[PDB]
């Protein structure tokens, strides 16, 4: 609801934090 | 057994047939005719060919072979040297 | 820190795709 | 109803989905689509495949980059015993904890998949060794593969010319290439192997520091320029060698001497270099053959023109084949394809029996999934070769400009050409098939005797006039002596081309009636495959049923019913139809090696002998014997050794089968229920208003002949991919 | 082209010969002498789909038409819906 | 003689084939026909593949390993009629299939409406143009290449 130019922001942001820490982990619990 | 220098003698038989014309008439490259820039139409698809120009030195520079190829091959390349040898030079008969 | 080189399969096999399946929906429109 | 796709126009405002697909498959068809000029086009393929070379180095870079920090090398260069090298680390969150089970392979830590490409024995086989000494690869190749793009642009920018007419010379180029390129491209290679590699092979290292200080000898290039060459080849290598570490090394580059070794098969150190040298005169002597302004040599017409060997007095012309191979660009990309196609197999059929690498066959896997990615392709070419030489005939070509002229007459006297082709096949058909059912009716029937089985005489024959010093046999003038060579002897054919029978790796395997069939069934392939490609080609122009089949020639797939009933009668759909037999030859052939090899390794050879002379058995032992390993690899009893492969192998059987739809479906049925199935949405709540931007349709009437195929193919080619590997890996053999 | 498939012949007479084909072909345009004197190959073709019902009947003695149009609307394929 | 081994006069591997394999044909100690008059493995089927003893004729016949016999036919040592003898035979028989193909065909295209006389058959097999084939001495080997089917008609 300030949508006035966005979405590009939420697709680096949100999707670099559903995947940055989301894949990494400090002591596996492996594949 | 092998005349190895039978044929390196032999191949610079022919490319001295290359020492040719850098010298004798006019410029380079029968001066770039057509190379860069692109002869129209005639570079077009084509030209030239001439079954008639296999002469000129057939007779003269067919000697070029026997040059290096004689006295400068199996007969110890230029023994008549000396011309500044001290930062070294020699040069010395491996033969 | 210990044992952590896992980002070049989502950024590629996952997120790079996001970009283009989004982005390249430029074929539809832009 | 808007406007989009930025090159075509009919495609651009087509309201359906065709809009999309047909966009992503007209891209590369420059010659004639909106945006084009003979000036545009040429350059629009030029800075295209400068976009090439470019993608080949981002490939190679990473090939040398999943290797240098893991993926054994300061291992496998300690001694390369047939236990599981490495490509790269497999990493998928779907993996079970049997991440621990093989899949995870010995030396390295996390799971991996090992080099079945050769790279691993040529990054090594030209020296390139130490794991502190090694980590270059991308670093260069890539500080290269970017330049590959720079011209792309630089030569795309008008100003500093992208060159237009200059694209139809020849003479100048190819008077340049087969000297400048190849010749010095050799040479310079001859350079490298020799200063930096041969030393790295038999002898010792080369240190990143010195390059002057290192001298293959004590007293330099010595004579050499002194025409005296010979005394390279004396005590060059040895045999009590220990490959890579001198000691019985000796140091005199070049030879033809010594030969095979239980410690490495592979062409000798030197020879791949006097050769690389040796040929590098001929091309350099060859380069410098045509004009390029100065005023010597040749015009590429005037030695066609009225050249002609059996022409002269046989009323059969030769007019400007130049301004039609030159004004064609398809003739071009199809004499290009083939040569490559013929030599892609000459590469890959010589790459065995003569592999030039430190440990390869005596590897026997990488050796068998590398003859074929060079048999697939190669076959895969040939077709495309034959397929851009039936486009020349339609888009380009020019009956009034080629006539009485020997490219015509080829058209004109064509009905014969396919017939005396088809007569080969039908003969090569039932006659192979008599011999193979008969051979299979007789077994089963209890009589292994009665079996029809011709020795491959003219085969083994070629070889008892070589080195196949198999169990004696004279031959009138030869005997095994009296006359031997006389003119030849202790020079040339020394220990080499003297592998003989060598049950292990003799080069030539000892051929019998099992081979007098496959060898006539690879022959029934490229013949049938080509009656269709020769035909496909020999009238993309038209014929009786469709006389005026043109202005578009190639892919017009389909025509109305009536006349006789007319169908896959575009030169594409014969190409389309061709690719099945290029996928059936390039199967019988590859199929053949392996069964042979397999058997000729960790076991017998009698096996292929009395059990390839028939057909059932080709299915039973091979096909049915030798899958074993893989399939009980998902096993009700946990994931064992291989699992990628067998899942691939059933991914193999699906992608295949699911071709068929596309192939027995034909747009009509599909479109129509989509007519009913697009009465849904429109008539159903919580999914109304909701507009498509592309109108739901069923695939084009050419498109699906493709997609079933480009589907038929992967399945098929992804099945053997997984098959052979999944069985040449335990083996046994 | 945009619909360009040649059914032409030489008689272009249309009695017990050919009529079939959704809208596309409002001919009978007598060229000053061709026997039953009605001629050519089409009228305004920017209307209908891509049949070869076009020949199937009454000669084209050469080819006969089919799909070749490429540039292809929607009203030109039943399905723009 | 050539690549495989020698004929029947000796061929060890071949011998073993004769014996095990067939004779296990045996394999049925009895299986009742002590006197009985049907079940004929017993008599021939063996003996017809079998009394084919250390004789089969004698044929030469090369026999490789496993001793299944291979066919050279290069016209030498013994083996000539494993292709030519039954080769010219294939030629002669065919060609007198199609010599008459080009005959109960070139005899029709004439008279009055001749437009499918061929779905029925005028003289069955041709039984008129029949022997034209054995009644080929020379024949097409001249008259094909000179006249009739003459380059004209080419
Ligand atoms: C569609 C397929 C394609 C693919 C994916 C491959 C893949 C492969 N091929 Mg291959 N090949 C193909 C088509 C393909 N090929 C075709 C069509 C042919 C026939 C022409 C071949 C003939 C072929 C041969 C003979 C071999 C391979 C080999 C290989 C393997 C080696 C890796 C490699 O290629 O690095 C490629 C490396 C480069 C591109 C860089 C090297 C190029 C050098 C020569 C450039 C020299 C330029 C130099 C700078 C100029 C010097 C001038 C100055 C310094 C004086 C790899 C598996 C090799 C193998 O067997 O592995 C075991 C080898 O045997 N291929
Ligand atoms: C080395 C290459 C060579 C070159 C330089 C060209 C160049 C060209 N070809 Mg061509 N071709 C070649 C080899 C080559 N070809 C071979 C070997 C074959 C068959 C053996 C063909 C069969 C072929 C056909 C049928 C046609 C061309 C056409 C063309 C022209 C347009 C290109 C195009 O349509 O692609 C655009 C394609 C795409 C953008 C991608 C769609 C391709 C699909 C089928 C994917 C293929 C399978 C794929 C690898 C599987 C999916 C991957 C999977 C792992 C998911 C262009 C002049 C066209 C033409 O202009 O002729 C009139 C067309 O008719 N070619
Ligand atoms: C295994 C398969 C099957 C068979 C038997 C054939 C056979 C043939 N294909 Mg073919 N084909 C196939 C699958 C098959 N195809 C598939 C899947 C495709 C791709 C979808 C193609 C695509 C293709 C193309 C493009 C062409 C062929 C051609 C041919 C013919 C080539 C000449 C030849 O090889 O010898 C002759 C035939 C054989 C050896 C097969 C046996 C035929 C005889 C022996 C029948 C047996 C008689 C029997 C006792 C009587 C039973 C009948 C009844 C009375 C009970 C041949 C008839 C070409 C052609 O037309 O050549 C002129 C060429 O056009 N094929
Ligand atoms: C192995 C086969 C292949 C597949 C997958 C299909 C699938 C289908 N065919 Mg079919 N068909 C085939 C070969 C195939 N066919 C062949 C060879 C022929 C003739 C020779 C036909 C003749 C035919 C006819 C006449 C009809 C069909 C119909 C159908 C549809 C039936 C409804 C259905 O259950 O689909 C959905 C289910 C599947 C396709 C199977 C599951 C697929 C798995 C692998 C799941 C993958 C999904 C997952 C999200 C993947 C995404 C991952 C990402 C990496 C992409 C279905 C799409 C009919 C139809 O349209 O009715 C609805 C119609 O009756 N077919
Ligand atoms: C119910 C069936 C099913 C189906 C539909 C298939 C289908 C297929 N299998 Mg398959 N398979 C099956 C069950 C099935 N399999 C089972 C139960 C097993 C045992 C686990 C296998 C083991 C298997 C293996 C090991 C292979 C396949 C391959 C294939 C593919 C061959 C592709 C082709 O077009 O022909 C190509 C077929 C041939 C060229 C001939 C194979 C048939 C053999 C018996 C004869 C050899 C040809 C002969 C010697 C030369 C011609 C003689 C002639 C000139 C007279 C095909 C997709 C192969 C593949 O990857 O395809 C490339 C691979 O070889 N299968
Ligand atoms: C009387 C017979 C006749 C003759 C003289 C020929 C002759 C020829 N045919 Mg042919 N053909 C025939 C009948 C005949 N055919 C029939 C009935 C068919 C089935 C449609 C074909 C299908 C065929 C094909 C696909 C091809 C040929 C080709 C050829 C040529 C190559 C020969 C070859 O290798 O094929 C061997 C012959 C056959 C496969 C034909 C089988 C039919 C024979 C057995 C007919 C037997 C007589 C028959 C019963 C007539 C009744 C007798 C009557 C007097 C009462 C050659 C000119 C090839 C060509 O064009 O290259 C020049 C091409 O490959 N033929
Ligand atoms: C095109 C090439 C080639 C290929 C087929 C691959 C393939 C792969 N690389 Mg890789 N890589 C390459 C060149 C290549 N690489 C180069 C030149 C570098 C040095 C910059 C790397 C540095 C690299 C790292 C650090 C990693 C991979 C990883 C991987 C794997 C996961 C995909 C990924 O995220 O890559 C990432 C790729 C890059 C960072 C390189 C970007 C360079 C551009 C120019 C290439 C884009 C080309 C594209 C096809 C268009 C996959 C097997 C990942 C892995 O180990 O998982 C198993 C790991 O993340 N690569
Ligand atoms: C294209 C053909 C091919 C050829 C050249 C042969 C040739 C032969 N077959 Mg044969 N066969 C074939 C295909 C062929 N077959 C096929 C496809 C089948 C399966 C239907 C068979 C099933 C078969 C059987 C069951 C038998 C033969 C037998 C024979 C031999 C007997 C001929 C004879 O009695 O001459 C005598 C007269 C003259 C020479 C005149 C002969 C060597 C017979 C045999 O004795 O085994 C070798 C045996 O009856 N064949
Ligand atoms: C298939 C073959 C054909 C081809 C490609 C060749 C090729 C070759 N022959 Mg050759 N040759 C052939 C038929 C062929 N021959 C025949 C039919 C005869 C019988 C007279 C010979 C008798 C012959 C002799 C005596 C020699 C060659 C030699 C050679 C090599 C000459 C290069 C050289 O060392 O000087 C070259 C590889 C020479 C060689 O280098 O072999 C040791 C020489 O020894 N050939
Ligand atoms: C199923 C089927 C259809 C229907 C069309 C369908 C089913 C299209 C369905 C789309 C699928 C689900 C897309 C999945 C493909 C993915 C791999 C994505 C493709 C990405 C590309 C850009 C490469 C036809 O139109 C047709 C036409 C002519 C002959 C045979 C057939 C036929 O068999
Ligand atoms: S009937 Fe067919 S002119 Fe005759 S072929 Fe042309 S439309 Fe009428
Ligand atoms: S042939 Fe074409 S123009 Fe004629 S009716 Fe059919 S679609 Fe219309």
């Amino acid at each position: 609801t300030k949508r006035g130019l966005l979405l590009k922001f939420l697709i680096l942001g949100g999707g670099s934090l559903l995947t940055y820490v989301s894949a990494n982990a400090p002591q596996d619990v492996l594949p | 057994p092998s005349l190895v220098i039978s044929l390196s003698t032999g191949l610079s038989l022919f490319l001295g047939r290359f020492v040719f014309f850098n010298f004798q008439r006019e410029n380079m490259a029968k001066q770039v005719p057509e190379q860069n820039g692109m002869s129209h139409f005639e570079a077009g698809d084509t030209r030239a060919k001439e079954y008639v120009s296999l002469l000129k030195s057939n007779d003269p520079v067919g000697f070029n072979i026997v040059d290096v190829l004689a006295w400068g091959s199996i007969g110890h390349i230029v023994a008549y040297y000396i011309l500044a040898t001290a930062s070294n030079g020699y040069d010395p008969s491996f033969f | 820190m210990i044992n952590l080189p896992s980002l070049f399969v989502p950024l590629v096999g996952l997120l790079f795709p996001a970009v283009a399946m989004a982005s390249l929906f430029l074929h539809v429109e832009k | 109803a808007l406007r989009i796709p930025r090159f075509s126009q009919g495609i651009a405002q087509d309201p359906t989905t065709r809009r999309i697909w047909f966009g992503i498959a007209t891209a590369h068809d420059f010659e004639s689509h909106d945006d084009i000029t003979e000036g545009r086009l040429y350059q629009n393929i030029f800075a295209s495949h400068f976009g090439q070379l470019a993608i080949i180095f981002l490939w190679t870079s990473g090939n040398l980059f999943h290797v240098a920090w893991q993926g054994n090398f300061e291992a496998w260069v300690q001694d390369p015993f047939h236990v599981r090298p490495i490509a790269h680390a497999i990493w998928d969150p779907h993996f079970g904890q049997p991440a621990v089970e093989a899949f995870t392979r010995g030396g390295a830590l996390g799971p991996v998949n090992n080099a079945y490409s050769g790279v691993y024995q040529w990054w090594y086989t030209i020296g390139l060794r130490t794991n502190e000494d090694l980590y270059t690869g991308a670093i260069f190749l890539l500080f290269l593969s970017f330049i590959s793009l720079l011209a792309g642009w630089l030569h795309l920018q008008p100003k500093w010319k992208p060159s237009v007419s200059w694209f139809k010379n020849a003479e100048s180029r190819l008077n340049h290439h087969l000297s400048g390129l190849f010749g010095v491209s050799s040479l310079a290679w001859a350079g490298h192997l020799v200063h930096v590699a041969i030393p790295g092979s038999r002898g010792e290292y080369v240190r990143w520091n010195n390059f002057l200080d290192v001298l293959p000898y004590p007293q330099g290039l010595g004579p050499l320029l002194t025409g005296q060459w010979n005394l390279y080849a004396q005590n060059p290598s040895s045999s009590n060698h220990l490959f890579g570490t001198t000691q019985g090394a000796g140091t005199a580059i070049l030879t033809i001497l010594g030969g095979f070794h239980p410690q490495t098969q592979s062409l000798w150190l030197t020879d791949v270099a006097h050769h690389h040298l040796a040929i590098a005169f001929l091309f350099l002597i060859g380069g410098l053959m045509y004009r390029t302004n100065f005023g010597i040599g040749h015009s590429i017409k005037y030695i066609l023109e009225a050249h002609i060997p059996p022409g002269g007095r046989l009323g059969r012309g030769h007019k400007g084949l130049y301004d039609t191979i030159n004004n064609s660009i398809h003739f071009q990309l199809g004499l290009a394809l083939a040569s490559l196609g013929v030599i892609t197999s000459l590469v890959a059929q010589h790459m065995y029996s003569l592999p030039a690498y430190a440990f390869i066959a005596q590897d026997f896997t990488t050796q068998a999934a590398l003859y074929t990615h060079h048999q697939y392709i190669a076959g895969f070419i040939m077709t495309g070769a034959f397929a851009h030489g039936p486009i020349f005939f339609i888009r380009d070509y020019n009956p009034e400009q080629n006539a009485d002229n020997v490219l015509a007459r080829m058209l004109e006297h064509k009905e014969a050409i396919i017939s005396h082709l088809s007569w080969a096949s039908l003969f090569l058909g039932f006659h192979t098939l008599g011999l193979y059912v008969h051979n299979d009716v007789m077994l089963a029937f209890g009589t292994p005797e009665k079996q029809i089985l011709i020795e491959p005489i003219f085969a083994q024959w070629i070889q008892s006039a070589h080195g196949k010093t198999t169990y004696g046999f004279d031959i009138p003038l030869s005997s095994t002596n009296g006359p031997a060579l006389n003119a030849g002897r202790n020079i040339w054919l020394p220990g080499w081309l003297n592998a003989i029978n060598e049950n292990s790796n003799s080069l030539f395997l000892t051929i019998g009636p099992g081979d007098f069939l496959v060898h006539h069934a690879i022959a029934l392939g490229l013949h049938t495959t080509t009656l269709i490609l020769v035909k496909g080609a020999l009238d993309a122009r038209g014929s009786k049923l469709m006389p005026d089949k043109k202005d578009f020639g190639y892919s017009f797939p389909c025509d109305g019913p009536g006349r006789g009933g007319t169908c896959d009668i575009s030169a594409w759909d014969d190409f389309y139809l061709a690719v099945f037999w290029m996928l059936n030859t390039i199967g019988w052939v590859t199929f053949y090696w392996h069964w042979k090899h397999i058997t000729l390794w960790r076991g017998n050879v009698s096996q292929f002998n009395e059990s390839s002379t028939y057909l059932m058995g080709w299915l039973r032992d091979y096909l049915w014997l030798n899958s074993s390993q893989l399939i009980n690899g998902i096993t009700p009893l946990v994931c064992n050794s291989l699992s990628v492969w067998a899942w691939m192998f059933l991914f193999g059987h699906l992608v295949w089968a699911t071709g068929f739809m596309f192939l027995i479906s034909w747009r009509g049925y599909w479109q129509e229920l989509i007519e009913t199935l697009a009465w849904a949405h429109e008539r159903t709540p919580l999914a109304n208003l909701i507009r498509w931007r592309d109108k739901p349709v069923a695939l084009s009437i050419v498109q699906a002949r493709l997609v079933g195929l480009v589907h038929f193919s992967v399945g098929y080619i992804f099945t053997y991919a997984a098959f052979l590997i999944a069985s040449t890996s335990g083996k046994f053999g | 082209m945009s619909h360009s498939v040649k059914i032409y012949d030489t008689c272009i007479g249309c009695t017990q010969c050919v009529r079939a084909c959704p809208t596309d072909v409002l001919e009978m345009i007598p060229w000053g002498g061709c026997k039953a004197k009605q001629i050519a190959s089409a009228p305004r073709t920017e209307d209908c789909v891509g049949c070869k019902r076009c020949e199937s009947a009454c000669p084209t003695d050469f080819l006969s038409v089919r799909v070749y149009l490429w540039h292809e609307t929607t009203r030109s394929m039943g399905l723009a819906y | 003689d050539i690549a495989g081994l020698t004929p029947c006069k000796e061929s060890k591997q071949f011998a073993k084939r004769e014996k095990q394999a067939l004779k296990k044909l045996q394999a049925s100690l009895k299986l009742y026909a002590d006197d009985s008059a049907p079940a004929l493995a017993i008599k021939a089927t063996m003996e017809k593949t079998k009394k084919r003893f250390d004789n089969y004729g004698k044929y030469g016949l090369l026999c490789g390993s496993d001793g299944l016999p291979h066919l050279i036919v290069s016209g030498d040592q013994r083996h000539w009629g494993e292709f030519i003898t039954p080769g010219i035979l294939f030629l002669y028989i065919a060609g007198w299939i199609g010599w008459v193909g080009r005959s109960y065909l070139i005899a029709i295209r004439d008279e009055k409406k001749p437009t499918q006389k061929e779905i029925i058959i005028d003289v069955p097999l041709a039984s008129s143009l029949l022997f034209r084939g054995f009644s080929w001495p020379v024949a097409a080997y001249r008259e094909l290449l000179n006249g009739e089917l003459v380059d004209n008609n080419f």
